[PDB]
RNA sequence: ACGGAAGGGCACCACCAGGAGUGGAGCCUGCGGCUUAAUUUGACUCAACACGGGGAAACUCACCAGGUCCAGACACAAUAAGGAUUGACAGAUUGAGAGCUCUUUCUUGAUUUUGUGGGUGGUGGUGCAUGGCCGUUCUUAGUUGGUGGAGUGAUUUGUCUGCUUAAUUGCGAUAACGAACGAGACCUUAACCUACUAAAUAGGGUUGCUGGCACUUGCCGGUUGACUCUUCUUAGAGGGACUAUCGGUUUCAAGCCGAUGGAAGUUUGAGGCAAUAACAGGUCUGUGAUGCCCUUAGACGUUCUGGGCCGCACGCGCGCUACACUGACGGAGCCAGCGAGUACAACCUUGGCCGAGAGGUCUGGGUAAUCUUGUGAAACUCCGUCGUGCUGGGGAUAGAGCAUUGUAAUUAUUGCUCUUCAACGAGGAAUUCCUAGUAAGCGCAAGUCAUCAGCUUGCGUUGAUUACGUCCCUGCCCUUUGUACACACC
């Protein structure tokens, strides 16, 4: 198990599923979303 | 919250059980009275059972 | 325990119109009868509740019984905000 | 419904054991001997017949008034079709179910195991 | 309390007169030993060993092999949003679309995570720390207290020479008189009732409408068309039995034995309930019945997934099917009683089609003297085929496929179809159960049950031979005797 690597202010495009809600998370050409566990691929 | 947490338990030995506590041994399901052996000669005449003969 | 916020406040909710609670002994369910939580999160939830002052409760025939005291009546109104003249059950409605 | 005249027969007797079992419980403190159940058209009259017969009903509705609701959620019921009294018991002596209590009672407070009996 | 000391009694858990057989054979299934990573634990003479309601394919499940989960209630305290921590597809990972995490930087907003207490959970330890319930001493005849007597006293007679009884059951004899509990009485079930009280969910008659038939009035019917009733049938409510009436036989007492009436004459048959006093008999593996010891998250709590409880040179215990001609293999004939059974589930399931079977399917009816169901079940009856040869008796081991229940049948689940066709020519010492609708053939139903009777508890068909007595054997009750025993001859 794991303490989550907990790091406050961070630190970017919206969902293009959903509204104004979840922000997407910046990879080498690689993306996946928070809430909706965890769906996306292209570039955004 | 985990996904697989349970096994298809609609019949056998496990999925029925007592009223009581629980237990999965000596378990009458006659006239779906479900209270094991032990348990039925301590309230049998509450529910209306006698030893005539 | 580990309960999102939103859920425990409705377990708080229902117990308050009617007064009563009678909890099944079956964990791992996929939600409660009348109230839309877990029972796992309703067990546990009242399960707090005994230790710091009330409440009346049992462990016969695989039924969690609960009935709160005159001080858990107090306790409730604080975080909820009702102020007076409110459901539980130690008066009745009208006629009953 | 519509179910079979020899399941419904039996099935009245565990409805009666489980009621008599908890009250055995909720009414350890304030005294009880049994419950009679009376199902008439629409209504039913549960007689518990106790020692302290004003504790059982509490504070004018109050201990009966949360015992009502509570049996309307373990056999599905409506408000009205149950109504909990309260009368007194024909005696001691003979009802020997009363003595056992204030046996229970003086053990646990700390009197002599001999002349108790 | 014992006695390898003596009188008098009693029991097919003893024995005589006999019947069926188990111990022999093959196989089903419990217990050992061996075996094993695990082959899960209890139980040890009658009172362990088809017992734990124990027929485990996963659940069950206390056990291994390898993993997940917090389900750390809460008292107070360390970061207390410059996050407490909750989740997380993609491929390395991983039995594995378990984020199990090691690659990842988005979520989530105080529910908690992190110390010390504190627990909760346990088919964990102890039946020799306990409670309840069951077993056994024993379903045997035995056990107590009130006045009065005998004893300084522990105690004792009453509770006994006899004769009966299934029985301290009763007659009679008397420092004994009356009394209670146990048994007997009581309660449940099986018989008898043409007399009451009754029913198209029970069956019969009058008759109609009608179908066919022998051709005279009459035979077989098909309809819940009509009218009416109570023999069977169910079940209220009563009677019937009291050893009755005689004959013998007894201090000619209590009873016992031979007739006659009677549906009934062993307590009229069988069970149900069951005294005081005990055993260190069984259960902590029915339990939010439980003392305290252990175990308290790198979990003996847990949760998912494969495997085992069934391994096989070998012993004993219940059991099933046979060692055939009173039989097996064909048709033909054809009769019971106890039960059981879904509507929120998947129950029993006729009738019609498909199939050599098993079983597929369309439909119902039934919440049940209404539909399955008349549960036309077996053994039996009667003509044919084989006839005394391991044979056509017997069915074990074997292989291939066709069905069904299941997430799953390879460690043949279960049934079916042809082939494979053995062991055993009435069983050695020993040894168990049994006095009449019983014994022993015979199947049926229920109990467990998603699917599995060679088991147990219940029912009705077929229905004997042989006592109708005794302490010789094996043990039980009293009296009288002896004791250096009193956790009492282990
Ligand atoms: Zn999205």
């Amino acid at each position: 198990k794991h303490k989550k690597v907990k790091l406050a202010v961070l630190n970017r495009k919206e969902c293009p599923n959903c509204g104004p809600g979840i922000f997407l998370a910046n990879h080498g050409d690689r993306f996946y979303c928070g809430k909706c566990h965890s769906t996306f691929a292209t570039q955004k | 919250e985990n996904v697989w947490y349970s096994h298809p338990r609609k019949f056998g030995k496990g999925s029925r059980q007592c009223r009581i506590s629980g237990s999965h041994s000596g378990l009458i399901r006659k006239y779906g009275l479900n209270i094991d052996r032990q348990s039925f000669r301590e309230k049998a005449n509450d529910i209306g059972f006698y030893k005539y003969r | 325990m580990l309960i999102p916020k939103e859920d425990r406040k409705k377990i708080y909710q229902h117990l308050f119109q009617e007064g009563v609670l009678v909890a099944k002994k079956d964990f791992n369910q996929p939600k409660h009868e009348e109230i839309d939580t877990k029972n796992l999160f309703v067990i546990k939830a009242l399960q707090s509740l005994t230790s710091k002052g009330f409440v009346k409760t049992q462990f016969s025939w695989q039924y969690y019984y609960y009935t709160l005291t005159e001080e858990g009546v107090v306790y409730l109104r604080e975080y909820l905000n009702l102020p007076e003249h409110i459901f539980p059950a130690t008066y009745l409605a009208g006629q009953s | 419904a519509i179910i079979s005249k020899k399941r419904k027969l039996v099935a009245d007797g565990v409805f009666y054991a489980e009621l008599n079992e908890f009250f055995t419980r909720e009414l350890a403190e304030e005294g009880y001997s049994g419950v009679e159940v009376r199902v008439t058209p629409t209504k039913t009259e549960i007689i518990i017949r106790a020692t302290k017969v004003q504790d059982v009903v509490g504070e004018n509705g109050r201990r009966i008034n949360e015992l009502t609701l509570l049996i309307e959620k373990r056999f599905k019921y409506k408000r009205g079709t149950i109504a909990l009294y309260a009368e007194r018991v024909h005696d001691r002596g003979l009802s020997a179910v009363a003595q056992a209590e204030s046996m229970k009672f003086k053990l646990l407070n700390g009197l002599a195991i001999r002349r108790a009996a």
